C-alpha cells in the first residue's frame, strides 16, 4: 500500500518533470532561433551600413573634388 | 552638364524577430507548483 | 524505515527540483525581456538610421543641384 | 543668400540591455551537484 | 524487492535529471554570453554611428558654408 | 587651395556572435523521453 503511494507519486513527479523537460527544451530553442536571427539581422544591418557609407564616402569625395576646383 | 542622383542601400527590411515563451515560462511554474501534489505522505 | 528513508529522499529531490524550476523560468523570463529589448533597440536603430539617411540623401542631393547649377 | 543647418535625428539613446543570469546558473549547478545528497542508499 | 526497484528507479531518475539540469545550466550560460555580446555590438555600433554622423554632419555644415560662400 | 579627404570611421569589425545550444536540446529531449524508462511498475 505505501510503496504503491510511492510508486504513484514517483510516476506523477516524473510525468510532470517530463513535461518541464520539453518546456524547458522549447523554450531554449525559441530562444536560439530568435537569437541567432536577430544576430543575423545585425550583421545585415552593419554590412548594408558599410556599403552605405562606402558610398557617403565617395560622394563627398566627389563633391569636395568639385568645390576645389570651383574655389 | 548633369548630377547624378545618389540613390543609399534602404536598410529598412532588416527586422529584429522578437521572442515569446511565456507559455513555457508559465508552464515551468505551474510544474514548480503542481510538484507539492506529487510528495510522499506516508 | 526504507519506506520512510525513501519517502524522504524523494521529498528532498522534488524541493531541489522544484528550486531548479523556478530558477530555469526567473532565466528564462529575464532572456527573453533582454532579447526582446534588445530586438526593439534594433528595430528603433533601423528605422532612425532609415530616417537619417533620408535626410543625407536629400541634403546631397540638394548639393549637387546647386553644384550643378554653379558649374 | 544663407544655408540651413543640416541636424541628423541623435540616436544615442539607442541602448542594448543586458542579461544577468548568473545567479539562476549556479543554483542550477548547485542543485545539480545536491542532488546527489538525494539518492537513496538502502 | 520491490523497494529495490523504487530505489533503483529513483537513482536512475535522479541521474537523468542532474544531468538535464547540467545541460539546462549549459544552454543559459551560452545563451548569456551571446546575447551580452550581441549587446554590446550593438551598443558599439551605435556609438560608432554617432561618430560617423557627427562627422558627416559637420562635412556637409562645411560643405553649405562652401556653397553659401560661392553663391 | 585643397581638400582634405574624409574618412568615415569604419565599423565592419562590428560582429554579432552566434549560439549553438542544440546539444543541450537534443540532450534535454533525450532525457524527458528516457525518464520513461525510469517508471515504476510494481
Amino acid at each position: 500500500e505505501n510503496q504503491k503511494l510511492i510508486a504513484n507519486q514517483f510516476n506523477s513527479a516524473i510525468g510532470k518533470i517530463q513535461d518541464s523537460l520539453s518546456s524547458t527544451a522549447s523554450a531554449l530553442g525559441k530562444l536560439q532561433d530568435v537569437v541567432n536571427q536577430n544576430a543575423q539581422a545585425l550583421n545585415t544591418l552593419v554590412k548594408q551600413l558599410s556599403s552605405n557609407f562606402g558610398a557617403i564616402s565617395s560622394v563627398l569625395n566627389d563633391i569636395l573634388s568639385r568645390l576645389d576646383k570651383v574655389e | 552638364h548633369t548630377s547624378p542622383d545618389v540613390d543609399l542601400g534602404d536598410i529598412s527590411g532588416i527586422n529584429a524577430s522578437f521572442v515569446n515563451i511565456q507559455k513555457e515560462i508559465d508552464r515551468l511554474n505551474e510544474v514548480a507548483k503542481n510538484l507539492n501534489e506529487s510528495l510522499i505522505d506516508l
